DNA sequence: TTTTTTTTTTTTTTT
């Protein structure tokens, strides 16, 4: 049976109330404000425009969740290889941008100071990667929260797997695929961060152009909003880097809106936190 | 089908009929 | 031969006529509604993040202690010790969960024993820990727990239109058949043109995912509406959308939500 | 003529009532007053007529059914009066003087109960309030009750629900009903005599005044708006304004 | 595969040590602000119908033929292999070929077609196609077999002739297989119709969600430049670059101003100031 | 067909080894330079303004006088009208408005006089009145070997834009590499605000109703405008919307319209 | 080895 009584529940509450909870964001103070963190068990769902920032705020927030906070963290990256997205982190670290500047990777190939930036991010076990059908890929997921013990997964661009398979109606397929995540981050007990994409509005300006957007504007099903724990949407308008976050929904408290400002910094590649 | 010009020698005296 | 002559009715009638289970919160409902009844569906609707969840757990908390009738709750959303730990909060006025400093304190104050008992020491709630399958588990609930209200938390994750269809007719048999006073919490669809439900669009009997049989086949539907991204994401409208049983139907009242609390209610608002 | 309709009585100034061998649809959308209105023709064509009426209520009890007859004729809200349940109980006065015949045969493999009820107990008029638990199959249905209809000769009514609307408003506020806008398949429209839709604002400014419209008629022809009737929320009586 | 990213030591090695763009050519101001085109590299181009991709597109594939050394394959579909063919001989040589009988009547005689022909197609850089699941695997071929480093695909509305699910999946297999390849992957598209106000061949600002057939074109695009000029206007040959979308570094905006030549047939760097 | 560069030494040199002229106005063949093999022309007015009357002289002119193979697939009317048509504008009256002049010519015998000057030397085809009319038009190409192919009224042939666009990407991909002039007449959509189509508003290139693909696909596109309301009735104008072998659009020139013999003449109007 | 109904989501146009 399943019928669990209320009664006989007193020890498992017991050791659940007492263990968990934590993990704050980065970048912003409104966002550990209002979602107090990120939780083991959620789905916090991060979206924005086209080439408007939600990959350059997830890679900096495992960064800090993979440093600062030791926490093992595993990026299903599936726009880039690994090779550029597990170089991108090195210079986020040092504070430079390293793929964006040739003279930089010459300088560190001559002088050494390539193994020193390599060995002083990657001394720990701390960043499983991934390179590349939704059946293989939710067994990795599962082989990286079971085998290596990752406390962080992030699956970046979920319009690729829902698209690059055979199905004749798509709905139905994002509606499966976004049911078995969240049973897989429900009974693993994982953070699971999931990017995805906005569709396009119907007259007036673009996402791109500084509209503001709602929680309806989310690509390809209504269960990405209807299944998620926390959503989290970044807005700005190409002062072209001055990014708002607005909390369209948040499940475990209530209090939702504008969390706060950031600013991009175009030398170094940091989302620093703005004042308006 | 396709029609060609010499079918309507009287054709169009018909249709003129 | 199953039909039966309306003159050899007399004793089956004479004990059969021989209000209900009343709301919390709103009390322009169970003014309109009269109640929910036995051998009933409701049906609650809202938008993601409206409070569906929230306005059907203080009915079980309310129907648990107030009336002293078994509840079995089915949170397919969540996990038991959440709900669980909800209600125990729900009902000491203190929000537990949303509040770190004091999960640990009363776990060494040793009032949260004197809280467990309190509000769960009879057998009256009963959890379900996650097609026929949950159907045999309602089922042995009414059979050997003698359940008077099922709460049902997600009908669209049973789902892996004629799939639906099936499952309200057989959900609807049950009820009908057991007499047991059943809730359904469900979804809405995407609406095309204009504002969201979450930005205070009122709701429509049209607006309901999967197929047109939640509103044929269910006695009764409330949805609440409420402007999230607005001046205050607080007070809620309630609406009516069918009755069968008495057959008014419109907004009935206005309730807010008092953070601190948790409880959903009445508030005084004109218009 | 044939039997004649109470309540909005531009229906048979219109399609001059019912006949023998029909099939009669009634489609409205959920509260819009179905089974409201179907128990009225079942009431006032057993006791002002006389005829055998056959109940056929796959949606609800055979004792609801029943009180809400014994309420409606004694022009009482029964159901929804908790006090007057417990008051009457003059319970037998009110029952056997309108179930004193042996006039109504209610209904707890559906075709041969028909067909019982129309040769074993001699029913002039079948009402068949839920179809949807009853493509392909339900052509082969509609054509099997089409047959029934016209081998037997009784008057049939049948009742089902309407489809989702993909644009615009819905029929319970006030979308008129057109004759596409039926589930299942299209046989319900190429096998049918006539169609009957009531059309009211369910959460609008008044949800009392229903609008009826005509959409098939092999007969007279006539389609459109009839009239409107209200409902005396409280006696429960639909009668024409 | 799951990797652990303390093996990638020396493959992180590797790739700091390969990558670098392709220099774009008759305007200044987009290598600026995309510095260039690398391997693994979609580059979508636009403009209105008949505002000059095509010969912003093929002039793009003659300067990176004939000056830089890098094999080229073209898929043009809007036109034969000839008229392309001829277009670059003409091209080239800084004359307008098609366009004239009387310069086609006059090197097909002196014999200097020859000597037209050569300086091209020495080297043998230049590699043609001739005209939805066989496309991808010519382009497969294209790319291993012969070893082309620029593969540019135009008019891929034949292609997808619902089309908003073959247009994305489309586009996913056309990422995909720039990916792990190591080509760059230029890819012309159309605009769709304006609701109200004025066209855009009429002078109109092109925003990135007028690419007509689904939202998908510019999501799995790293680049994606807009051409703009107005045929109606008082200079019909000046076109404005607009840099819609980029992954790499991130600056949108007007690139700058290029001048047409309608004796030569180039688009030249102008000095046009707003 | 992945072919290298050095495979077309000789295709190329066998490729350099014509503009077909348009007949009524000089200022169109200034700013096209004429028809090409592999062309698609467009030809559009508003409701009313002569697309055909121009067309038709168009395929007149290069159908007996120039000894190109013209292929007409006229849609509105039948074979036997537009043969009555083809007739009356050859021989300089005006037919089917009067039927003394229809009577005329059969009591003396000159009817057979205007049969044997046109369709003598086989230079016309006609059809007779979507994916059926492709590979009849592929016959009339390959087999009869003709040169101009003439498509008309396109709203009957043709959610009306995927078969529109279907339409369009055929027809485009069967003028390429086969060596045709593929004239097709389309229609306009309605005006929403300002001055109709029937009084002389300067039409946009996104007027094309049906869909965007009309403009995407063309090679030449031609407009005409008449202001039959206005002081001038008789006058047309001529626009060339777009062109993609030279690039030169806007106003080619006037033409004075008759109503005498039929034919629209090159004028000398000035703006 | 094929024809009809139901329903949620993304685009391009129509009086
Ligand atoms: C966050 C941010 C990034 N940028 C730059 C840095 C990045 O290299 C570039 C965007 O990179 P990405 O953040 O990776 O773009 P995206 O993930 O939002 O879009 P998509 O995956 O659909 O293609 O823009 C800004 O200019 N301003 C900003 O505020
Ligand atoms: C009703 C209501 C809820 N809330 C907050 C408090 C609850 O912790 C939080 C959770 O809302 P839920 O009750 O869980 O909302 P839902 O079940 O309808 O949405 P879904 O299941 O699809 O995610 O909502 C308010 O802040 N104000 C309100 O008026
Ligand atoms: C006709 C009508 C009914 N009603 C109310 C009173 C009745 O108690 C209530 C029940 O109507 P029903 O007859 O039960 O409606 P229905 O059978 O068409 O819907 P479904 O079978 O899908 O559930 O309708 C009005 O309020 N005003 C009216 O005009
Ligand atoms: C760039 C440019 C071209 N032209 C001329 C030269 C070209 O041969 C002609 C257009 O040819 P294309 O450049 O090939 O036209 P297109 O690709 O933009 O449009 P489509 O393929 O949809 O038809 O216009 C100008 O007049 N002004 C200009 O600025
Ligand atoms: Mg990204
Ligand atoms: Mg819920
Ligand atoms: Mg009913
Ligand atoms: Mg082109």
């Amino acid at each position: 049976d399943g019928v669990v009584s209320a009664l006989s529940l007193r020890e498992r509450i017991r050791e659940h109330l007492s263990s968990s909870v934590g993990l704050l964001f980065s970048g912003c103070t409104g966002i550990n404000d209002k979602t107090l963190g990120a939780r083991g068990g959620e789905v916090i769902m991060v979206t924005s425009g086209s080439g408007m920032g939600k990959s350059t705020f997830v890679r900096q927030q495992a960064l800090q969740w993979g440093t600062a906070m030791g926490k093992k963290v595993g990026l299903a990256m599936l726009q880039e290889s690994v090779e550029e997205t597990a170089e991108d982190l090195i210079g986020l670290h040092n504070r430079v941008r390293l793929r964006q500047s040739d003279s930089l990777k010459r300088e560190i190939i001559e002088n050494g100071k390539f193994d020193q930036w390599f060995d002083e991010l990657f001394g720990n076990d701390t960043f499983h990667l991934y390179d590349s059908e939704t059946d293989r890929l939710l067994a990795k997921l599962a082989y990286m929260r079971s085998g290596l013990g990752c406390d962080v997964i992030i699956l970046d661009h979920i319009s690729i797997v829902v698209s690059a398979s055979g199905e004749s109606d798509e709905r139905k397929m994002i509606d499966n695929l976004m049911t078995k995540l969240k049973g897989f981050a429900k009974s693993t007990g994982v953070v699971l961060v999931v990017i995805c994409h906005l569709k396009n509005p119907d007259k007036g300006k673009a996402h791109e152009e500084g509209r503001p957007v709602s929680i309806t504007d989310l690509r390809g099903s209504g269960a990405l909003r209807q299944l998620s724990d926390t959503i989290i949407a970044l807005e700005r308008n190409q002062m072209p880097n001055l990014v708002l976050v607005r909390i369209l929904k948040c499940r475990f408290t209530g209090d939702t809106g504008i969390a706060g400002y950031m600013e991009y910094n175009k030398e170094t590649g940091w989302l620093e936190p703005s004042s308006y | 089908g396709v029609v060609s010009a010499l079918s309507l020698r009287e054709r169009i005296r018909e249709h003129l009929s």
